[PDB]
């Protein structure tokens, strides 16, 4: 196969070019609403907390690939571990409203309390990356799931449902430092 | 009477990844529209196969420049989704999440010179099970490759074939044995014409039948 | 529908377990699906 | 045998506004009849549409009264279900409850004066993106305005328009960020005759498809 | 049937779960519904 | 109103054997194609069927050689799945984890002598309620019986009966008491020519109708 | 389907209940089937 390579155009050449044959295929493990459904840690919980679906973990799986879009949406689902009542409000609700139990109130039940949360915000997309200022780096104040507060958050994680992904972005894996390649532990049946 | 359960052992607890929906608390929420939002991609091998990127060949360029020598491999890199000529490219960025592979993987060399060099290349695909890769195009002549000129079209296509004994294969070399599981290849320079510095950009994309299976993030944090 | 596996339809109505899209395009798909294959040129098999 | 059920962890808690109904104790309850009993509402924002609530001005009196001068801004107040003009009006009233807004809002000018006085009143919305806002008619001319006299018909309603990039906006001034995201509103006298007392009472309502979206409740206790 | 979210019926009867309403209008709704709108007089477009 | 329950006790305990299944972690895995992969078995007691296997005769050898006397008893061995001579072969291998047993077990007798020699051989089956089993085929010949010589086909099959009161019958000796429940089978040697060391090698395999019941481990660890 | 004794369906899918096989044969049941039985030679009964 040859081109001109600064069309830019996609240039996809098969086995088929020397005598060999292109076999079937399965992708549902590399598809987006799928691998973006699943539960991911939140490491900054306090007594308050802004659901930022930005402070998950940039090198875990679900939060390296949510970096790696520029727009996306989805509802979620999350599970707190909280002493006392776990007190919720909507995008854009004052914080002294988390403070009564008009607002969605879980009383406590023994292991934790797993709740869903619709998408709230006002733009149509979020996004991960926000180019310019939203006052008179950090995304807007209104890039968020609202906001939950207990006694004491103890763990919270989160998990994207719906997922929808926009405008890709860069990825990036481990660099080797000097080796030929990145050679690690794998799994192995003891003795 | 009311009906009789058994609330069984063992079932119930939370699985990080379980295929169960929770409780909903609040309802009746309507969504901005986003009919017909550009730009937008459902699987990460469409965006892998449609969006070649470069590799990262000796002190961090993304090409290899003739060399005036007796010596004709311009360079060498394992078929192994995390070999250091990869350790940049978006296809190991998103192969790194993943535990096993199979398919095709499709290399382009586009060239850079001016339009007074000349140059003919060859790529080679050398398997696993010789001791000490090749460093000549009449001893690497043998394995399946690939020449081609330069001339108007710039750009050369070759598909790096999946051939191996387990229909998968892992993403991640195991431990200090060396002599990677799949071979290595190799991108020599057959001859040079008038070309001193000009270059050869390489890009690494997905094939038409490239799959990643097993999702894990090996990550530490 | 991604990684859902149940059988039986949601216990709680589509308007109370998620939110609801309102209306007033897959473009990568559409992009790796129309890329160039085969050869360029003559051949000679 | 019978039926085995896995009691899921973390499901079952009280969410006090869970969509489920509780378990009855005490039945076969027949109510008194109030069929047809007069003056039923179902929606706050039909109450709210069809009832204009006057505004809050200066010491708390509803009216501006024309005055003699050369500036000729009779008031300004921003475009925000919490301002302080607002703040009394049953609009607001509702608006507290909720967190996000969208739509037109109707403003009702209704003259008083005394069959022997007449004037000419201009209001013009003035969207956010300048820094100071206007002071003279020969300069908010250029946004969109509306003007009208005094005659048999004593009214004007003017549909101050929602025009905000996002969809949906908030209806509580963030933080001590001055320059309210949705701009002001400036009613101006561009002259008058022999009114030098009288008034101009104005209120506020909603508009034909004005709209709250998420139920909070911020008020301390 | 208002913030209500279970797609089964209620395993209790209608008699036990509330209270029955008896016989022998929603009036703000038609109140707002006729309100005047357009304009009045002449127009000059 | 919910639905009630009764939470039952003394159920869902985990119980090592149950019928019922888990709840699924991880979906959506393909497996690799393994379509008419060669040797495949779906029931133990068929590989007993098709696959004869040797006994165990005296100092570990599978076979009995013609002897020069006036006792002309080859050897003598309960049936029982648990016997000493059966200690090597597959069936008592499978029958060791089964509980009870029923049906008809063949035994294959193969003789490997040279051509310039002959013999003629006989087995009995003695089924339990003698005292001492008999030593000479005048006497064993009443009971039920087979005699075959050697000549060009050289195997012979005999298919031990299952007679015995109980439909079933355990494969475990039960306690110290001696005269095994099912009886003995005795193989002798009616007369040999000029087969001084020319032996006879027995195998044992299951029958058309065997079956195992119930199964077990009783293999200390 | 061994060892399954639940007369309901299962309540997840067959695609997150286990894995499933890909295409592109019971041996010894014909080896043992196929046994030659009867006698052989002539028989005087």
């Amino acid at each position: 196969t040859t081109s001109a390579g600064e069309s830019a155009d996609p240039v996809t050449t098969t086995v088929e070019n020397y005598g060999g044959e292109t076999q079937v295929q399965r992708r549902h493990h590399t598809d987006v609403g799928f691998i973006m459904d699943r539960f991911v840690k939140i490491n900054n919980t306090n007594p308050t907390h802004v659901i930022d679906l930005m402070q998950t973990h940039q090198h875990g799986l679900v939060g390296a690939l949510l970096r790696a879009a520029t727009y996306y949406f989805s509802d979620l689902e999350i599970v707190v571990r909280h002493e006392g009542n776990l007190t919720w409000v909507p995008n854009g609700a004052p914080e002294a409203a988390l403070s009564n139990a008009g607002n969605p109130t879980a009383y406590n039940k023994a292991p934790f309390t797993r709740l869903a949360l619709p998408y709230t915000a006002p733009h149509r997309v979020l996004a991960t990356v926000y180019n310019g200022t939203s006052k008179y780096t950090q995304l807007p104040a209104s890039f968020n799931f609202g906001a939950i507060r207990a006694t004491d958050i103890s763990e919270l994680l989160v998990r994207m449902k719906r997922a929808e992904l926009y405008c890709p972005r860069p990825l990036l894996a481990v660099e080797v430092t000097a080796q030929d390649r990145h050679k690690q532990k794998i799994i192995a049946p003891a003795k | 009477g009311i009906v009789p359960v058994a609330c069984s052992d063992g079932y119930g607890g939370l699985v990080t990844t379980d295929p169960k929906t929770a409780d909903p608390v609040y309802g009746k929420v309507y969504n901005p529209p986003r009919t017909n939002y550009p730009g937008r991609f459902t699987n990460l091998l469409d965006v892998a196969e449609a969006c070649p990127t470069f590799l990262c060949f000796d002190d961090g360029k993304p090409y290899v420049v003739t060399r005036e020598d007796e010596q004709r491999l311009l360079a060498k890199f394992d078929v192994s989704l995390a070999a250091k000529h990869m350790s940049n490219t978006y296809l190991s960025g998103i192969a790194q999440y993943y535990a096993q592979y199979s398919g095709t993987i499709n290399l382009h060399f586009m060239f850079t010179g001016s339009t007074d060099s000349k140059a003919r290349y060859m790529v080679a695909y050398v398997p696993p099970g010789v001791e000490t890769p090749p460093d000549t195009p009449e001893r690497a002549a043998h394995c399946i490759h690939a020449e081609w000129d330069t001339g108007l079209n710039s750009k050369f296509t070759f598909s790096i074939p999946y051939v191996s004994a387990a229909d998968y294969a892992y993403t991640a070399s195991d431990v200090a044995e060396t002599t990677n599981v799949q071979g290595w290849v190799c991108i020599y320079q057959i001859t040079h014409g008038k070309a001193q510095n000009d270059t050869l950009v390489v890009s690494v994309s997905a094939g038409k039948d490239f799959e990643l299976r097993l999702p894990i993030d090996p990550r530490t944090q | 529908s991604g990684n859902t596996g149940s059988i039986i339809n949601n216990y709680y109505m589509q308007q109370y377990q998620n939110s609801m899209d309102t209306q007033l395009n897959d473009w990568f798909s559409k992009l790796a699906s129309s890329a160039f294959s085969g050869l360029f040129g003559a051949l000679l098999a």
